[PDB]
């Protein structure tokens, strides 16, 4: 175990698969200049679902499907439905964005219910195989996938669509504009810190911090799935792994919680930014 | 120890699919069923309307 | 008169008052009192 | 040398616990408000001045704080 | 299980049955009720009134003024 | 901060890339409920 | 010489903030209940708006004590 | 000295932010419900003033008390 | 050992208050209800203002300890 | 060992400051809830006090006896 | 020295958080029940049964803090 | 040395807090269970059911500080 | 050397005590309402103990985060 | 080094601080809300623009104690 | 060096745990109204499921923000 704890301790603080351009790809440096590597992992896991829906695409029908299909038609209709009766902006293909984000931060957060250890005591035999081994005892097994950056990307992306419309309803002149209801103050240094200041930060940090919020959301969550899964690793025979179990079974509960409330937010942001002002 | 470790973890995943097919089909499964006969339902009444 | 009679005991069980207890029973009386009044006419109708 | 890391320190309390103030306060006006407006929904316009004129009295003291801890981080005392 | 309910007017009564759901437009609350409630009484808005027999079939009454218990 | 940035450009191709069979799967299902509004429609007529 | 300074600073600041939850707290509980009577009967929303007034100016005057005191310390703290 | 003089000034901060909240929490507090009562009884209001005010100054004794003592700690601390 | 002047005046400041915060919120819970139902009852305002001395002297008992004792170790500070 | 001095000052005073103030404010709540009920009940005032002074002297048993291990550390401080 | 300080600090505020919540709790118990009881003047008894019934249950975890804190201070720790 | 004190008083932390969230927690249950008891004396059986069901799920967390307390105590680790 | 330890000790402490009070204050505040609704509606009984079950399951996610880092603090002993 | 670890707590207060400010404030608002829209369905839409309304009022000074405590830990503007 | 290491432990410890109490609180806020509001209209279990959900989301914004950086903290304190 505590050689495991040190190698535990090596693998899964890694960074993109322990991949970096123009450098070593196993164990290049420890927060060098890189890149993500380790995102592909979970586009091909989309991917799979992409194959799976053009299945029923071109098996599409109007009676009844077999179990699967019947099931597919279950989800399709569920999130039209939710995300439709919700509210919608310009009817542009919102529905199929919101589906598709919602089935991947699904898959994204899903994957996490395998073992961390299985992936390496598994994949040694690979790395021997190719690659090399001791970079792989420091950090080179693949780990479902738990970097930020995705969130990042996501969340940028949707700000990016929020911007789009914003300027497509043409409204950036009034969301610079915001409501200030602190004009004055009882001496000179403090109404002078207030006037120009005070409402300035008001109006630009407000609409710039929820994005970061969001991101963190998915990055928060899955990795405190994660560091579960890290702690449930001790305890090699001693333990009888039956409370293990529960947490997992809530942690399931939570999965699509925080996944849909995210595609949710997604949905309000967009209904608020296709509004009047 | 390795091996005792990853064979509690498949002793646990074990209970879980045990529980998972106990408690998580049934209610899909039903639905499923459901709509399927529901529609067809509706598909029956428009034939006997249309005769 | 019979609203001190016919009685035998206080209900443990009460009802929650959705709105304040006074301007119901205000509203209560209301009817109460009209009621009487027509039934009143009833009865003397069948006089006549 | 720990005068900066304690004016710091001061800063963030000034700014971050007015912080929880307006929070607070406006989650409690917040609530009683929708609870009226839910009363009288023809009444909203008064609702909404009376509520902005409250929130208005409240933010002051923060305001206060969050200058001078604003004014610290950029020119502290006591260098 | 259903529970009496029972319309009446000064006049006359109007509906009377055994029931199990109904739909109630309160003084305050909108109320929803099932047999076995915890006894209540409100004032009632002078709207339409909704109840719902254990048949797969929902009466209305609509109503103008009047108290519940 | 690389990665970042591909992350972003790149999901959103992949978004766009699955927009059309989303939107054709939706539309395979309001037919079903077409049907029981039309045989409501030829009852009334009948 | 780092003691007297930095412990100067940080009573005035807590005496500040900490009057901020009085003054923050205190208002949105008179404001509540305002709101709840206005509610209620709309009609003397001015003469409740001056019994408003009426705990306003009742409430916050130790909270700006606290604040003048801070503001000594932060021109000329009187110490050593 | 420098030490004890910001320990002074530690304590002194105590007492008046302190009393800061006291009063300001009991100012709304008492506010809160008196508004209540204004809606239910617009007429007996004289009165609901004057018990108002008599419990709020039975309120702030103790808290004027220690606004006493951290300013005697500011011109004329003890323990010197 | 002027440290051990600091650490015994910040405990009496922190007596007092708590005295302070006592008497003040203990004060607001009760008049808050104390206006509530003498608006209600304005017939029984004299007993129940009676009662309302009763409870109010007993809750700010142990309170007046704490005060007490803070003040006499601002005056006579034990264990020198 | 002043400093030990002190600190076990500091605990002796800190233990009934808690002790007080949350006395207080039980004591508060409880007498808010007691002035409520009994003017809803001008009649039950004598079966209803009775219940308060037993509740009441079931409320501060633990408070009072910490408070009596402090005045027992004030006259004789163990772990010297 | 300084453990001796320590070990006082930690005793005091035992049994301190113990008392506060002792108080606190027992008072909102209180407050219902009294108006429960103006409310049905006929059920006091079996009302004062389960109040004592609950109490007991209440008090627990602070009278293991009374018993942590006299052990603490008739058998302390290591020092 | 300084250990001893510092994990005595973590413990103290532990058990101390953990009284103060069970008793205002089960004085705040209890409370509106006088309320709905009250309102419902038939279901009064049942109704402590519940009760025992909330208040097994309840102080849980309190239980396992407190443990860890004396654990730290008397087979103290960080020595 | 022993300040570190003392800290991460301090920590593992914090994280434990602070989320064992705020799922005690949840649960709690559930449990009055979720009694409340029973009494008012002792039919559903069921659902209502199901919505109750699954946010509960809710409330303690985070808390359990904290827990689980205390435990790590204790028996991995990170930077020790 | 010292400011360093100083920096670093007056950050953790800036951003935990405010959490506990706003966590509280939206779960009253969620409560109050969800009361309302209860009461009216018929209403619920144009309360929950109201809702949003008010919850970009409160949102704003503890957005900008995570934007400081940001900013002191990318780049502590101190030694 | 070590020092400054405990002393991001905890700020990070701190963090966290201040996090799960918010949370702690906000859900029960939360799930009070829900279980009543459910109590008071069987039938809307979906508009109230939907609401739920919503409001649960734009609650926990900045506590587990808090966390993942303090536990960022915990592999790579952001500083040596």
């Amino acid at each position: 175990k505590h050689h495991l704890t040190n190698m535990t301790y090596g693998k899964m603080p890694d960074g993109t698969w322990k991949l970096a351009e123009t450098a070593e790809e196993a164990h290049s440096m420890g927060f060098t200049a890189i890149h993500l590597d380790s995102m592909g992992w979970s586009i091909g896991l989309g991917v799979i679902f992409c194959l799976l829906f053009w299945i029923v695409a071109r098996a599409a029908n109007a009676g009844v499907p077999t179990k699967f299909q019947s099931a597919i038609e279950m989800i399709i209709e569920f999130v039209d439905s939710s995300v439709r009766d919700t509210f919608h902006g310009k009817s542009r293909l919102i529905a199929p964005l919101a589906l598709t984000i919602f089935v991947w931060i699904f898959l994204m957060n899903l994957m996490d219910l395998i073992p961390v250890d299985w992936i390496p005591q598994v994949a040694a035999f690979v790395g021997a195989n190719v690659f090399g081994m001791d970079p792989h005892h420091v950090y080179f097994k693949i780990v479902p996938s738990t970097d930020p950056n995705i969130t990042l990307g996501m969340s940028l992306s949707v700000f990016v669509l929020i911007l789009f419309y914003s300027i497509r309803e043409k409204g950036v002149g009034g969301f610079v504009g915001e409501l200030a209801l602190n004009p004055f103050n009882p001496s000179n240094p403090v109404a002078k810190a207030l006037l120009i200041p005070v409402n300035l930060i008001l109006e630009l940090v407000t609409f710039l911090a929820r994005p970061i919020s969001l991101a963190l959301r998915l990055f928060g969550n899955m990795y405190a799935g994660e560091l579960i899964f890290i702690l449930i690793a001790l305890l090699p025979f001693w333990i009888q792994w039956a409370l293990s179990v529960p947490w997992a079974i809530f942690h399931i509960l939570v999965i699509t919680l925080q996944a849909f409330i995210f595609m949710m937010l997604t949905i309000v942001y967009l209904s608020m930014a296709s509004e009047k002002h | 120890n390795i091996n005792l470790t990853l064979i509690g973890q498949a002793i646990a995943f074990a209970f879980f699919v045990a529980f998972c097919m106990k408690f998580v089909w049934p209610p899909l499964i039903n639905a499923i069923s459901e709509r399927q006969r529901k529609i067809a339902d509706g598909l029956n009444a428009a034939e006997k309307a249309k005769a | 008169a019979e609203e001190g009679d016919d009685l035998n005991r206080t209900y443990g069980w009460d009802y929650i008052y959705e709105p304040e207890a006074e301007e119901l029973l205000n509203g209560l009386l209301v009817r109460y009192i009209e009621s009487m009044v027509y039934q009143g006419v009833i009865e003397n109708v069948a006089c006549e | 040398e720990l005068t900066l890391g304690l004016v710091a320190i001061a800063s963030a309390i000034l700014i971050a616990f007015g912080a929880l103030g307006t929070a607070i306060g406006f989650g409690l006006l917040g609530g009683r408000f929708l609870e009226a407006v839910a009363r009288q929904p023809e009444l909203a316009p008064q609702l909404q001045t009376r509520m902005f004129l409250i929130a208005g009295l409240l933010d002051a003291v923060p305001m206060i704080g969050v200058g001078i801890g604003l004014f610290f981080i950029f020119a502290n005392p006591f260098v | 299980a259903t529970m009496q309910c029972d319309v009446v007017s000064v006049k006359e009564s109007i509906y009377s049955g055994a029931v199990t759901m109904l739909i109630a437009k309160g003084a305050g609350g909108e109320l929803g009720i099932l047999p076995g409630h915890a006894p209540l009484v409100t004032l009632l808005q002078p709207g339409p009134i909704r109840v719902l027999l254990e048949n797969g079939t929902e009466e209305i009454v609509y109503v103008s003024g009047g108290v519940l218990e």
